């Protein structure tokens, strides 16, 4: 009451306190919250010297140091948050040029060491100079010695301290090797990961299965079989990309009369004319003799606008009477009318650069048995370069060249599976023909594609692989080498990674619920024998792929994406089961906290480890629904922003340099350097640079936004259109842990928003509790 | 009114009181809590003028020295005046040996560590509040 | 015991076992590098 | 454009034969007699 | 300035005190917690001028070396000077053998691991707080 404070306290201090209370109230603070805030503030003022300049600066920088605390809105338990943040500030950490220069020079020397070693080995070019028998004997004894040493290192019993020292030494060696570029470093990391994984598997098989309790024995056997399958998949993946071929283009003969004939096919079913016009314009701009290149548009819709465009620009056009077998049948029907020596296929969205056939056809003219060449449409890029080593690079459905006679001999493109490309590649490989892969960008057109496309491809591919295995099994076939079979089996296993993930999700609950000992070993040994496996696998995969962002978190992304596609893949051979599993995991957490606070202290550490495991599971499960709600959320369209210097010429003769921000068939939006009073509706000329040439395009300014100017193209001609498409499209072109935590949290939030109500309540309560707990977490 | 601008706190004498607390815990000091409370009140009372406050501190420095001497078990100044002849009779080396024997370097190290701790903690904890609280507690225990 | 004796000899040596593992890794990497270079040359040319 | 592609990789011996440029040059020599006379 | 940002911390000496902590965890040190605390306060004494701070560290380096010698079980300077004649009279091979026998490579490996861990922690977490807390804890244990 105001009277009680007014009579109890002198009017000045009472006015000050009531003013602070009203300031709190106006910001939504409750009476209880504001009273508690005043109490805490007066205690802090009487105890903590907030008048001191240090505390003055702290209060001035209050928002930076205490992001999660609202000073204007005191809340219950706010002093707890203040104490937590003060402890973090005391514990946390808040000649530099010379040290930075030394560190950078050391890193640069580490990076450049392979080149120096390569030069040193080049002057002593050199086994390779011995006889056949001598080389065989030396290699045999060397391999035997190295294998025996590796076997000893795998199967050596250790105590915790020696084991920890071993882990630290191997991890340091792997980290040092990872800095060195080259294929030898990748080979060393592959061998080291193999050794560590073999050690882990041997320990699991010989010292972790519990042979007393039948239930624990069965659970351990199932988990160990899942781990063995995962290890086999990892080894096969290492084999696939152990040695990327890095194929380079063979120069064509300088006699242009010896070059072959190429038929470019652009099949479309429902794509608008705007999409296909760019591809056709780029195709006409491909640097290749005109009499040796024929362009075909294959429209299944019978659309008359496409026919008009084909007649105008001169490219051929064929529409079928029927529409069976979709794209594969369309191309098969079109093949009956083409007469070229090679058949190239481009998708509507893909933009073929003018240096495509020049960089591709050299190998066809050189190696006779080569029947297929694939160009990139990261991980996929390197799996296809590694496959080329074993001659297992398969048709990806677009941006490929196929020799005409082998294609007609195998009965054309296969039509028995959804993935006609992979089946065509398999049939070509079965007859002894060879396939290649060139890692040279075309124009890549579409940007991002989002997970909507990512899932389209991921699924249509799994179903096709399953069908191919069902009908044209690589293992039971004839005429395929061992490495090609290994690559195909690796793809199938990658698409079959659904059951081990479920076993991994259910095992920690199989401990926490039934009180079993699926992994009969002390938790410290479990950590010391499992962590090196995952760390070395992550390091080796990061080095092989070379991704800029590389950690276990990218692997978590891969697992959550592949777990979202497990039900469709297994169907090829949601809400209810999934929320059931999530509730199972949360009940596991509850019984785990019960065990930890009331169970015997001997099993406490094991309980904690299983807690960590279940937390990882809860992250993955939320990620799977987060992607299910983020797959259909992309609304933006094709927008590529690249820097390219252009010129704008006015009617007055003034010429201004500009940089193009974005572009489309409707026109281009550019950023103009300097000040220019360009008025809308004024016809200007846009000069674009192609190599050492300049092409002038007449445009009219339709929108000006400050220095950003939008221009629209007047009705263009054919040659002008080709020049435009050549100058625009056919060009020469702990944080992650928090990100995954946010992904899981938002997935759980969406699950609470959209699951059945009977679990909507549970998930809403859980999300509220998680948010309240996170509100106390210290922040930098 | 804005009289809080005149309550300047103990400031340096905080360390004085902390040192006396330390010497009282180890048993080297003969403590009179009432006089200590009187001295704390005398140094804590506000005076409007900066010159008056500074003069108060300068005058109280000899008073603080006298209180420290009284709290210590050292003989009174009259004994020193009476025995100055005997003190001067001794050689310089004997006096140096005697003072080195008297000097307890452990307490000097403790004093230095306390000075550093006070100069660091004066920015984070109001040492005047705690010193006054402990002094009142000692007075309460010695009275009731 | 022909293997327990070997395990007991190297039971308390993590540094030596790490050195042996590094040597084996380097040797196998070199031999695999040779074989892969040979196969790559046989493939391209 | 071509130089950028050849810089992004090795491509040391693939001499680019621009069909479009050669055809335009041939047409220009066919159309303008002075250029044809001076070139050959 | 006014708020005394001159509390920079121990920085490198954190590793020094960490090594002392490890050796006291093994038993090779005749630790002197009071002298160590006085030395730490000498290192943590704030100095306004950077030149004075640098001079303080440079003067403290021999003091720290002498303190580490004092806290060890190695013989004092008098014994070192007495045995220097015997060391000179001994052959170089005998001195090399004595050095090889004295060096314990396990403790050198432990020191290297400690140095790497300290580098990582200093990249992430302040070390002066923990070192001073452990120093005060040891002094509290010794006092009571």
């Amino acid at each position: 009451m105001s009277i009680l404070t007014r009579w109890l306290l002198i009017p000045p201090v009472n006015a000050r306190l009531i003013g602070r209370y009203r300031d709190y109230r106006r910001h939504g603070a409750s009476a209880f919250s504001a009273t508690l805030g005043c109490f805490w503030m007066i205690l802090a003022w009487i105890f903590i010297p907030l008048e001191h300049p240090r505390w003055q600066r702290i209060r001035a920088e209050h928002k930076n140091l205490y992001p999660h605390i609202n000073a204007s809105r005191p809340r219950p338990l706010d002093p707890v948050r203040y104490l937590i943040q003060t402890c973090w500030l005391l514990i946390g950490a808040s000649a530099f040029s010379g040290l930075q220069n030394i560190r950078g020079r050391y890193h640069q020397w580490m990076n450049e060491l392979p080149e120096r070693v390569s030069h040193k080995t080049q002057h002593l070019d050199e086994l390779g100079h011995l006889s056949a028998g001598a080389r065989r004997l030396i290699l045999g004894i060397i391999v035997t010695f190295s294998l025996i040493l590796a076997l000893i290192c795998v199967t050596q019993p250790f105590n915790p301290l020696a084991q920890f020292i071993f882990l630290m030494l191997l991890w340091g060696v792997a980290l040092i090797v990872r800095r060195m570029p080259g294929r030898f470093s990748a080979l060393m990391l592959i061998v080291l990961s193999l050794t560590v994984s073999c050690r882990y598997i041997w320990w699991r098989y010989t010292s972790t299965l519990n042979w007393d309790d039948p239930v624990s024995l069965v659970c351990g056997l199932i988990l160990l079989f899942a781990e063995t399958y995962a290890w086999i998949v990892l080894v096969l993946g290492y084999f696939q990309v152990v040695w990327p071929l890095n194929r380079q283009p063979v120069p064509l003969p300088k006699d242009m009369s010896l070059w072959p004939s190429v038929d470019i096919f652009v099949p479309t079913y429902n794509e608008d004319l705007n999409v296909v016009k760019n591809t056709i314009y780029a195709s006409l701009g491909i640097d290749w003799p005109k009499d040796k290149l024929n362009i075909w548009i294959l429209d299944d819709g019978g659309r008359e606008e496409f026919r008009q465009f084909a007649q105008n620009v001169g490219v051929k056009y064929i529409a079928r009477t029927t529409h069976e077998h979709a794209k594969a049948g369309n191309i098969n029907n079109a093949l009956k009318y083409a007469k070229g020596e090679f058949v190239s296929i481009f998708d509507c969205d893909h933009v073929p650069t003018r240096s495509f056939l020049q960089m591709t056809m050299g190998w066809f003219l050189k190696e006779k048995q080569l029947a297929m060449m694939q160009t990139p449409h990261l991980f996929y890029g390197l799996v296809q370069d590694g496959n080329d080593m074993w001659d297992a690079t398969f048709f990806c459905g677009s941006c490929a060249v196929i020799r005409r006679k082998p294609l007609d001999e195998i009965g054309g493109i296969a039509v028995e599976t959804v993935t006609e490309d992979a089946h065509t590649s398999l049939r070509l490989h079965r007859r002894g023909y060879t396939s290649a892969y060139m890692r040279i960008p075309q124009a890549a057109g579409l940007a991002t594609e989002s997970l909507s496309a990512h899932i389209g491809q991921r699924i249509r591919w799994a179903r096709g692989m399953v069908q191919i295995f069902r009908l044209d099994n690589p293992l039971t076939g004839k005429g395929l080498k061992f490495a090609q079979r290994l690559c195909y089996v690796n793809a199938m296993f990658h698409f079959l990674s659904g059951i081990p993930r479920l076993i991994f999700l259910t095992a920690p609950l199989a401990f926490l619920l039934l009180h079993a000992y699926i992994i009969y070993a002390p938790a410290l040994m479990i950590a010391l024998f499992v962590l090196p496996h995952m760390i070395h696998a992550s390091l080796t995969n990061s080095k092989i792929q070379g991704k800029y962002r590389h950690s276990f978190w990218s692997e978590i992304y891969e697992t959550v994406l592949a777990w979202y596609i497990a039900p469709p893949t297994l169907v090829a051979l949601i809400s209810r089961p999934y929320i059931f599993l999530v509730l199972l995991n949360l009940v596991g957490v509850a019984v785990g906290i019960w065990r930890y606070f009331y169970g015997p202290p001997t099993e406490m550490l094991t309980v904690v480890v299983s807690m960590v495991w279940v937390f990882y599971n809860l992250i993955v499960l939320g990620g799977a629904v987060a992607v299910s709600v983020e797959s259909k959320q992309v609304r933006r369209s094709h927008r590529v922003e690249m820097t390219m210097p252009a010129a704008i010429a006015r009617e007055d003769g003034h010429l201004f340099s500009c940089t193009v921000q974005d572009f489309s068939d409707g026109g281009l939006g550019i950023k103009i350097n300097g000040q220019a009073q360009i008025l809308e509706g004024q016809k200007v000329n846009l000069l674009l640079k192609r190599g050492q040439q300049e092409y002038v395009f007449p445009t009219q300014v339709a929108r000006v936004m400050g220095n950003e100017v939008g221009l629209k193209l007047m009705p263009l001609t054919t040659q002008q259109h080709i020049d435009f498409v050549q100058c625009t499209f056919a060009r020469a072109d702990l944080e992650s842990l928090l990100d995954i935590l946010k992904l899981g949290f938002r997935g759980y939030r969406h699950l609470a928003e959209f699951a059945p109500s009977s679990v909507k309540g549970i998930f809403r309560v859980l999300t509220s509790l998680v948010s309240w707990v996170v509100s106390f977490i210290p922040r930098r | 009114s804005s009289l809080w601008q005149y309550w300047r706190g103990l400031s340096g004498w905080n360390f004085y009181f902390l040192v006396k607390f330390g010497l009282l815990w180890a048993g080297y000091l003969n403590f009179h809590p009432l006089l200590n409370l009187v001295f704390a009140a005398f140094l804590l009372m506000p005076l409007p003028r900066y010159s008056l406050h500074r003069l108060r501190h300068w005058i109280a420095l000899p008073i603080g020295f006298a209180l420290f001497w009284h709290d210590t078990w050292l003989p009174g100044p009259e004994s020193i005046m009476s025995q100055g002849s005997q003190v001067a009779g001794f050689s310089t080396d004997y006096l140096i040996d005697l003072v080195t024997r008297f000097i307890n370097w452990q307490m000097i190290g403790a004093i230095f560590v306390l000075l550093v701790a006070w100069l660091f903690l004066s920015q984070w904890i109001r040492i005047t509040v705690f010193v006054v609280a402990i002094l009142l507690w000692l007075n309460v225990l010695t009275l009731a | 015991p022909w293997f327990e004796r070997l395990w007991y000899a190297l039971a308390n040596h993590p540094i030596l076992l790490a050195v042996l593992a590094a040597i084996s890794v380097i040797l196998l990497a070199w031999v695999l590098w040779r074989l892969l270079r040979i196969i790559s040359r046989r493939r391209l040319n | 454009d071509i130089v950028a592609l050849k810089q992004a990789f090795s491509l040391p011996d693939i001499d680019y034969a621009d069909i479009s440029q050669r055809e335009q040059l041939a047409a220009a020599l066919k159309r303008w007699p002075l250029l044809a006379e001076f070139a050959q």
